[PDB]
C-alpha cells in the first residue's frame, strides 16, 4: 500500500517538490495539507503518498536530504513548502561539490543515517509498506553519491521491499561539470544491482523536446522540471488510483521487467505542453509512441519493446482507446519481441491532469535504452583514457580500480540489452 | 558558513588587498566604518557578504582578513588611511626588517621570526568560522616576502588545516615595475615550493597590466595605483559568486572542477572585459557579445601569452550585471565559428556560464568606466606555459654564472635547492606540454 519517497540532492529536491505540487493539486490537497476536492477518487488511494494527521489533514509520506542547505531552503519556503513534514528534512552543510565520491564515501556516510532514521520512522508507520521511491540526479554528488549509498543501506534493511527511482541522466548539452560521466557511470552501476525500476531521465531528450517542440528559445532548469513533472505524474497515476493494470509496485515491475538487470525504462508523455484543442485518441496513441515525446534520447526503432505500459487519462472511448493500441502495435509488430507475447498493457484513468481533458504516458522498456549508456560510456572514456579529473575522486579515497568497475558493468549492460535486441 | 579567510603577504599583496576591500565595501554598501546601514541582522548572519566580513555587536562589518609584511611602512599607511576603522589592530602585521628581495630571508632568517604570530591570528579568525572553505592568498612573485614568506606560511597553513583548499593571487613580475633583478629566482623558487600545498592559483602578469592601463585607459605611466584597480576588478569577479547570490549564480568551486584536470595544472588563464575609460564609454554601450569577444582578444589577457597556439582544457564564462542566458549562448555561439578555440580531446568543448545580476563598481576617481555588464573568462589553457618558459629561461641565464646565488647561500640556502626547484619547473612544463597531446 504505501510507498516512502525520497529525493536526494539539488535536481531530486527541486523535481520531487513540484512532483509533490501536482500531485497534490490532483489528489485535492492545498498547501496546507487539507483536501478541498470534488470526487472521492481524489481520496480513495490518497494514503499510497500521505500520511492523515491530526484534523484529517495529509501529509507526503516524503523525505527531504541533501549535503547543502541551499535548495531544501528555497522548498520550505517554496509554494507547497509548509505540506512537508519538517522532522523529515534531513541536511547537511558541507556539500557534495558534484563529487560522486563525497557523496558516498565520506560527506554522505557522516549523514546517511540520520536519514536512515527517518525512513524507518516512517516505514514503521505504514500498515503494509510496498517499496521505495527515490528521485535524484546522476551526474552531481548528493543525489547521485549519496543517493545510491541510501539505495544500498534502504536495501539492507528492507531487503524484500520494491525499489523505483526518477533517475535523471546527464547531457553536455545541460551540462554543470565536466565530471558528470563519472558521477553518472559509478551510480549506473549501483542502480543495475539495487534498483527494480528506474524512470530514465535524460536531460538531452528534456532540452530537444523544450527546443525544438514547445520552441523555447532557451530553456531553463524549470521548463525541463514541467516535463518531469508531467511524467512522473503519468507514471504514477496506475499507483495513486482506482485501477486493474499495474496498480502497485510490485505489479508493475513483474509486467515490465524480464531480466532483473534490464529495468531502465524510457518515459514519454503526450501532448507535448509547455493549448484549447483537445487531441483525439489516435492523436495520443501517436504522439505517445513518437521519439520526440520520449524522456529519453534513443531513438525506440534502433531497439525492440520488450514490455510497454500506456496510460489514458480523461473521459474518452475505451473502446477507441483499445482499437488504437492494438492499431500501433499490428502495424509497427516489428519494434515489439515475439517472444514475450502481448506484452503492452493499456491503463485508463478518468480524472486528467491539470489543464487537459486527455492525456498520454508511456513507458517502454526498450533495448535502444542502450544508446543512452552508449552515450555515457563514451563520455567516460574519453576522459578515463587520460585519468583526467580523477583527483577529486581519489582524493577521497577511492581507487583508479573502482572506475574500471564501473565502467566494465555498463559496458557488459549495454551488451546484454544488444543480446535481446537480436533474439 | 562558507567563510573565506583573506592573507595578503607583502607589498603587492597588502596593496592589492587595500584596493580589493575598499571594492568589496562599496559593491556592499559598507562605509569606512564598517556600518552597513542596509544589514538588518546586528552581530552576525548568514547572508552571502557574510562569507568575506564577519559582524561584531556594534555593527561593524569586519574583514575576514590578515595583512602581513615583514617591515612596517605599506601596512602603516593601512593603519592610518581610510579605512583604519575596518581592521581590528590584531588583523595587520608587521615586523621591523624586510627580506630584502631575499627569498631566503623571507622562507629563514626573518619569516620565521613572525611565522608563529601570523598562524596564531590566523587561528583566531579561523575559530570565528562555522564552516571555512578555505583561504585567499594574494602575494607578488618577486618580492623577498611575497616569495619565500609566502611559501612558509602556504607549507605551515597544509599542516595547521589539512587540505582545506588554498587559492592563490600571484603577481608575475615584469621590467617596466620590477625592483629587483633576481625576481625571476625568487620566482622559481616560491613556485616549486607552494606548487604542491595550492589547489588553485591565479598569476597577474604585471606588464599584461601595464599594457592594458596604456592601451585601453590612455595612462601614459601606469602607477601601482592604476594597476591594482584594474586588478580589483578582475579578483571582484572571481569572488562574486562567493559574496553574492543568484538563481543563476555559480559558484567558483564549481568552476574549479572544471578548471583544474591534475593537482600541478591549476593555473588559470584570466580575461576580462571590458577595460575602457569614461570618455570612450560616454554614449558607447557595450553589450553581451562585444564583452564576450573581447574575452579572445589576448591583449585583455591577465598573462601575456598566446591561446591561439596552445589547447583548451576548460573554458568558464563570469558575467556580472544586466546579463541574461539568451545573449551569452548567442554570443558564444558567434564566437566558436570565428575564433581558434582547440580544445584538447579528451575534454568536452562547452563553455561554463555563471552570471551575477549585482553590475560592477568603480572606485570614486578612478580610471575604469562604470560599465552595466562586464565579464570574467577563466580559462585552463596550455598557453600560460609561456609565462613559465620566460621565466624559467632568466633562471637559467643567471643561474648558469651562479650569479647572486651567495646572497640565498649566505643566507642558510644551498644549490640543491635551486636546481631541485628548476627541475619542478621544468616538469611543469613537460606536464603542460602532454595534456595537450593527443590520446592515442
Ligand atoms: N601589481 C602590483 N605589483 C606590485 C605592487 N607592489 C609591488 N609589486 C611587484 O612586486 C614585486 C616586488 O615584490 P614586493 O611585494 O614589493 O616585495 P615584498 O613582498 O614586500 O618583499 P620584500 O620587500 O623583499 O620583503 C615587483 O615585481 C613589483 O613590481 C603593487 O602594488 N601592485
Ligand atoms: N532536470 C533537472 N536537472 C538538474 C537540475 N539541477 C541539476 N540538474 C542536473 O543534475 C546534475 C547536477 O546534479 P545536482 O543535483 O545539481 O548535484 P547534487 O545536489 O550533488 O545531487 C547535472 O547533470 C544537471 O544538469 C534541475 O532542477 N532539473
Ligand atoms: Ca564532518
Ligand atoms: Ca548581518
Ligand atoms: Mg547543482
Ligand atoms: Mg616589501
Amino acid at each position: 500500500r504505501e510507498i516512502v519517497h525520497i529525493q536526494a540532492g539539488q535536481c531530486g529536491n527541486q523535481i520531487g517538490a513540484k512532483f509533490w505540487e501536482v500531485i497534490s493539486d490532483e489528489h485535492g490537497i492545498d498547501p496546507t495539507g487539507s483536501y478541498h476536492g470534488d470526487s472521492d477518487l481524489q481520496l480513495e488511494r490518497i494514503n499510497v503518498y500521505y500520511n492523515e494527521a491530526t484534523g484529517n489533514k495529509y501529509v507526503p509520506r516524503a523525505i527531504l536530504v541533501d549535503l547543502e542547505p541551499g535548495t531544501m531552503d528555497s522548498v520550505r519556503s517554496g509554494p507547497f513548502g509548509q505540506i512537508f513534514r519538517p522532522d523529515n528534512f534531513v541536511f547537511g552543510q558541507s556539500g557534495a561539490g558534484n563529487n560522486w565520491a563525497k557523496g558516498h564515501y565520506t560527506e554522505g556516510a557522516e549523514l546517511v543515517d540520520s536519514v536512515l532514521d527517518v525512513v524507518r520512522k516512517e516505514s514503521e508507520s505504514c500498515d503494509c509498506l510496498q517499496g521505495f521511491q527515490l528521485t535524484h540526479s546522476l551526474g552531481g554528488g548528493t543525489g547521485s553519491g549519496m543517493g545510491t549509498l541510501l539505495i544500498s543501506k534502504i536495501r539492507e534493511e528492507y531487503p524484500d521491499r520494491i525499489m523505483n527511482t526518477f533517475s535523471v541522466m546527464p547531457s553536455p548539452k545541460v551540462s554543470d561539470t565536466v565530471v558528470e560521466p563519472y558521477n553518472a557511470t559509478l551510480s549506473v552501476h549501483q542502480l543495475v544491482e539495487n534498483t527494480d525500476e528506474t524512470y530514465c531521465i535524460d536531460n538531452e531528450a528534456l532540452y530537444d523536446i523544450c527546443f525544438r517542440t514547445l520552441k523555447l528559445t532557451t530553456p531553463t532548469y524549470g521548463d525541463l522540471n514541467h516535463l518531469v513533472s508531467a511524467t512522473m505524474s503519468g507514471v504514477t497515476t496506475c499507483l495513486r488510483f482506482p485501477g486493474q493494470l499495474n496498480a502497485d509496485l510490485r505489479k508493475l515491475a513483474v509486467n515490465m521487467v524480464p531480466f532483473p538487470r534490464l529495468h531502465f525504462f524510457m518515459p514519454g508523455f503526450a501532448p507535448l505542453t509547455s493549448q484549447y484543442r483537445a487531441l483525439t485518441v489516435p492523436e495520443l496513441t501517436q504522439q505517445m509512441f513518437d521519439s520526440k515525446n520520449m524522456m529519453a534520447a534513443c531513438d525506440p526503432r534502433h531497439g525492440r519493446y520488450l514490455t510497454v505500459a500506456a496510460i489514458f487519462r480523461g473521459r474518452m472511448s475505451m473502446k477507441e482507446v483499445d482499437e488504437q493500441m492494438l492499431n500501433v502495435q499490428n502495424k509497427n509488430s516489428s519494434y515489439f519481441v515475439e517472444w514475450i507475447p502481448n506484452n503492452v498493457k493499456t491503463a485508463v484513468c478518468d480524472i486528467p491532469p491539470r489543464g487537459l481533458k486527455m492525456s498520454a504516458t508511456f513507458i517502454g522498456n526498450s533495448t535502444a535504452i542502450q544508446e543512452l549508456f552508449k552515450r555515457i560510456s563514451e563520455q567516460f572514456t574519453a576522459m578515463f583514457r587520460r585519468k583526467a579529473f580523477l583527483h577529486w575522486y581519489t582524493g577521497e579515497g577511492m581507487d583508479e580500480m573502482e572506475f574500471t568497475e564501473a565502467e566494465s558493468n555498463m559496458n557488459d549492460l549495454v551488451s546484454e540489452y544488444q543480446q535481446y535486441q537480436d533474439a | 558558513m562558507r567563510e573565506c579567510i583573506s592573507i595578503h603577504v607583502g607589498q603587492a599583496g597588502v596593496q592589492i588587498g587595500n584596493a580589493c576591500w575598499e571594492l568589496y565595501c562599496l559593491e556592499h554598501g559598507i562605509q569606512p566604518d564598517g556600518q552597513m546601514p542596509s544589514d538588518k541582522t546586528i552581530g552576525g548572519g548568514d547572508d552571502s557578504f557574510n562569507t568575506f566580513f564577519s559582524e561584531t555587536g556594534a555593527g561593524k562589518h569586519v574583514p575576514r582578513a590578515v595583512f602581513v609584511d615583514l617591515e612596517p611602512t605599506v601596512i602603516d599607511e593601512v593603519r592610518t588611511g581610510t579605512y583604519r576603522q575596518l581592521f581590528h589592530p590584531e588583523q595587520l602585521i608587521t615586523g621591523k626588517e624586510d627580506a630584502a628581495n631575499n627569498y631566503a630571508r623571507g622562507h629563514y632568517t626573518i619569516g620565521k621570526e613572525i611565522i608563529d604570530l601570523v598562524l596564531d591570528r590566523i587561528r583566531k579568525l579561523a575559530d570565528q568560522c562555522t564552516g571555512l572553505q578555505g583561504f585567499l592568498v594574494f602575494h607578488s612573485f618577486g618580492g623577498g616576502t611575497g616569495s619565500g614568506f609566502t611559501s612558509l606560511l602556504m607549507e605551515r597553513l597544509s599542516v595547521d588545516y589539512g587540505k582545506k583548499s588554498k587559492l592563490e593571487f600571484s603577481i608575475y613580475p615584469a621590467p617596466q615595475v620590477s625592483t629587483a633583478v633576481v625576481e625571476p629566482y625568487n620566482s622559481i623558487l616560491t613556485t616549486h615550493t607552494t606548487l604542491e600545498h595550492s589547489d588553485c592559483a591565479f598569476m597577474v602578469d604585471n606588464e599584461a597590466i601595464y599594457d592594458i592601463c596604456r592601451r585601453n585607459l590612455d595612462i601614459e605611466r601606469p602607477t601601482y595605483t592604476n594597476l591594482n584597480r584594474l586588478i580589483s576588478q578582475i579578483v571582484s569577479s572571481i569572488t562574486a559568486s562567493l559574496r553574492f547570490d543568484g538563481a543563476l549564480n555559480v559558484d567558483l568551486t564549481e568552476f574549479q572542477t572544471n578548471l583544474v584536470p591534475y593537482p600541478r595544472i591549476h593555473f588559470p588563464l584570466a580575461t576580462y572585459a571590458p577595460v575602457i575609460s569614461a570618455e570612450k564609454a560616454y554614449h558607447e554601450q557595450l553589450s553581451v557579445a562585444e564583452i564576450t569577444n573581447a574575452c579572445f582578444e589576448p591583449a585583455n589577457q591577465m598573462v601575456k601569452c598566446d591561446p591561439r597556439h596552445g589547447k583548451y582544457m576548460a573554458c568558464c564564462l563570469l558575467y556580472r550585471g544586466d546579463v541574461v542566458p539568451k545573449d551569452v549562448n548567442a554570443a558564444i555561439a558567434t564566437i566558436k565559428t570565428k575564433r581558434s578555440i582547440q580544445f584538447v580531446d579528451w575534454c568536452p568543448t562547452g563553455f561554463k556560464v555563471g552570471i551575477n545580476y549585482q553590475p560592477p563598481t568603480v572606485v570614486p576617481g578612478g580610471d575604469l568606466a562604470k560599465v552595466q555588464r562586464a565579464v570574467c573568462m577563466l580559462s585552463n589553457t596550455t598557453a600560460i606555459a609561456e609565462a613559465w618558459a620566460r621565466l624559467d629561461h632568466k633562471f637559467d641565464l643567471m643561474y648558469a654564472k651562479r650569479a647572486f646565488v651567495h646572497w640565498y647561500v649566505g643566507e642558510g640556502m644551498e644549490e640543491g635547492e635551486f636546481s631541485e626547484a628548476r627541475e619542478d619547473m621544468a616538469a611543469l612544463e613537460k606536464d603542460y606540454e602532454e595534456v595537450g597531446v593527443d590520446s592515442v
